[PDB]
């Protein structure tokens, strides 16, 4: 693996000698919990929805309020 | 923002961390110069009221200096006609649990500013460690709006400064050491409304790509790569946070920045190029759509987090005057690209000891890897240069357009590295490597260098006892000023590197110097307060050489020279 043999433009990864093409099912399988993987995107959706509430309240009243329970 | 751009051209001001949208860090002031800087004295000082690392530096606009701290990221304003009084203060209330998800000290790279405003009054912007973007009235300190960008429960913080472009303020990301998938966000300065958000990995709609993305250099890669260069869903936790600096070309209406390292550090857990971590981006300002993207470090094996500054200049390339960006990466290469097309102009080694890469082939754009300095499971890789701290880190550097030279504070640090398997759990660290660091082959930990970024020609090079971390300020006085981790501010002649002045500050420096004119006199200002990644051993009383992600062993002598601190020093003749 010297970085110069490319399967497609922008895609030059190769396994090192003795390592696998794919990790799933290998001794290096990260075995990620799909539920853990999805947590940060769920958290972002929730922040984005709270922020949209703060924006809407500012457009409606002309006064900024951070705490979404106080709107 | 055209009015911010105009204010940046006035030597009474220092309106953004990078000084101006080109990140020149160059002042045309000459009152202080190579022939009288030996007579520079302390004029006045301020205490910040906190310890920990003090990154970035003050802003100065319209006769007011603005200061910021590490966590809890207090802000204050000082009228330069009454330097003893604080005009206003803002003191955030933040969950102290924010501190526990910061890998390398609770540093904050500083404030941004926008002038008044259809939007309306002039504002100061602060990114808090706890993930909030805050807009304050620049004259009164009143909180105008505050939005949630990042969630500390996911290990996601903010440490990079906000960046103002037209009617938007851009907010980065941080937490790649905790599996945070990187994203940059534009908010409207009037009401805090999110305008656009561009992720560093994953599907093309998340990356926010122009239909003509990489039209000029299709060999960089175009569509589908934020999925196809990862195995399965590993991109969801895949790093690429942007915690460094930006530049902006108003004529092209393009913003430039670097995305950070892929997660975890254990390369074996994430086969593939890992795009678009480690990438130099050119995005349209209004839409956030990338017009180009160059991946410097495919499939990172070394945490060469690609977040360092972007310095714009206009220089001859084969006799034709060309708009450029120059970018000294952690990986030890100095990249210069055409900032309109994204074409590679040069990529040279910042020090000849860089060994992970033999060279970058400029036609293919690919770094030719040396497998002797790769990292991989079940191997302790020895002697890799640079270390994960980089041969260059978060310091903003400087450009003298008359000499066509960049001046850079450089690190000389190498490492051994061995990965380990570990699970991802949101909110927990997700590193998976054990490191030992030490001086590079020349034997010291720092250097200051002057270079031409088109030719790669080094004008001069000088050693420093420790890594020079906080960046540089250059002036038409033929001087480059910088701070050192051991607690000096120094000035060197830009033609030769000769040391012309030094002053013993209370604590080490991890930010940059600034200069400004007030009431017809030139001042130089800097923070003193050691910390950040090199200071982690002394800030947290760590003793295991592999702690602080390998920084503790390399920097174990630093606590012999400095304590923590928190102060602003202002110098004049």
């Amino acid at each position: 693996y010297d970085g110069t043999h490319c399967k497609a433009p922008g895609n030059c990864w190769e396994p090192k000698p003795g390592y696998p093409d794919k990790v799933a099912g290998s001794k290096y399988d990260p075995k990620h919990d799909p539920n853990e993987l999805n947590k940060q995107a769920e958290s972002i959706k929730a922040m984005e929805a709270r922020n949209q509430k703060r924006v809407e309240n500012y457009a409606k009243t002309g006064k900024f309020v951070y705490k979404v329970e106080d709107i | 923002n055209s009015e911010l751009d105009r204010l940046s051209k006035d030597d009474r001001n220092w309106v953004m961390q990078t000084k101006d949208y080109s990140a020149t860090h160059f002042s045309r002031l000459t009152e202080i110069n190579s022939h009288n800087v030996k007579n520079l004295k302390v004029a006045w000082t301020l205490s910040t009221g906190t310890l920990h690392g003090h990154e970035g530096a003050p802003l100065v606009v319209d006769g007011i200096m603005y200061i910021h701290t590490p966590f809890p990221n207090n802000v204050y304003a000082v009228d330069l006609n009454d330097t003893r009084k604080m005009l206003w203060q803002y003191k955030p209330k933040q969950n102290p649990a924010a501190r526990a998800v910061a890998c390398c000290d609770v540093v904050n790279r500083g404030l941004a500013y926008v002038p008044a405003g259809e939007h309306g009054p002039a504002k100061i912007f602060l990114n808090q460690l706890d993930g909030h973007i805050v807009a304050l009235n620049a004259k009164t300190g009143e909180e105008i709006w505050k939005m949630e960008n990042s969630d500390i429960a996911m290990g996601s913080t903010l440490t990079g400064a906000p960046f103002v472009v037209k009617d938007k303020v851009l907010v980065g990301s941080a937490g790649a050491e905790l599996g945070v998938r990187g994203y940059v966000t534009a908010y409207n300065i009037k009401d805090g409304k999110q305008e656009w958000r561009a992720y560093a990995t994953g599907p093309d709609e998340d990356l926010l790509l122009d239909k003509d993305f990489n039209k000029d250099n299709p060999h960089y890669g175009q569509f589908g790569l934020g999925l196809s260069t990862w195995e399965g869903d590993a991109w969801k936790i895949g790093g690429g946070t942007n915690w460094g600096w930006y530049a902006y070309d108003p004529k092209l209406d393009m913003i430039y920045y670097g995305s950070g390292n892929p997660a975890p550090w254990n390369e074996t857990m994430r086969p593939g190029d890992n795009k678009w971590t480690m990438t130099i981006w050119g995005r349209d300002a209004d839409t956030g759509r990338a017009k180009f993207g160059y991946q410097k470090t495919p499939h990172d094996e070394w945490d060469y987090a690609g977040v360092n500054y972007m310095g714009l200049s206009e220089q001859e390339v084969d006799g034709k005057l060309t708009p450029l960006l120059t970018h000294p990466d952690r990986n030890g290469l100095v990249y210069t690209l055409n900032r309109e097309t994204g074409a590679l102009v040069n990529a040279f080694k910042i020090d000849d000891t860089v060994n992970w890469v033999k060279k970058v082939d400029l036609k293919t754009g690919l770094p030719i890897r040396d497998p002797e300095y790769s990292t991989r499971m079940d191997h302790n890789a020895k002697g890799i240069c640079p270390s994960a701290m980089g041969y260059h880190n978060q310091g903003i550097e400087s450009y003298d357009p008359d000499k066509k030279l960049f001046f850079m504070g450089v690190n000389h640090i190498c490492m051994d590295w061995e990965p380990f398997m570990l699970p991802y759990r949101a909110g927990q660290f997700f590193v998976g490597a054990t490191l030992n660091m030490y001086p590079g082959p020349k034997g010291m930990l720092g250097q200051v260098k002057a270079m031409n970024a088109v030719t790669g020609k080094m004008e001069w090079e000088v050693p420093e006892k420790f890594a020079v971390w906080g960046g540089t300020l250059a002036t038409a006085g033929d001087l480059v000023f910088y701070g050192t981790l051991d607690g000096f501010i120094k000035a060197r002649d830009t033609r030769t590197g000769e040391l012309k002045w030094q002053f013993q500050l209370p604590s080490g420096v991890i930010g940059h110097p600034i200069t400004y004119q007030h009431n017809g006199k030139q001042y130089i200002a800097i923070y003193s307060g050691v910390g950040g990644w090199p200071g982690v051993g002394l800030v947290f009383d760590l003793k295991d050489p592999t702690a602080g992600l390998g920084a503790v062993g390399a920097f174990r002598e630093l606590a012999h020279y400095t304590q923590m601190g928190g102060s602003v020093f202002v110098f004049s003749l």
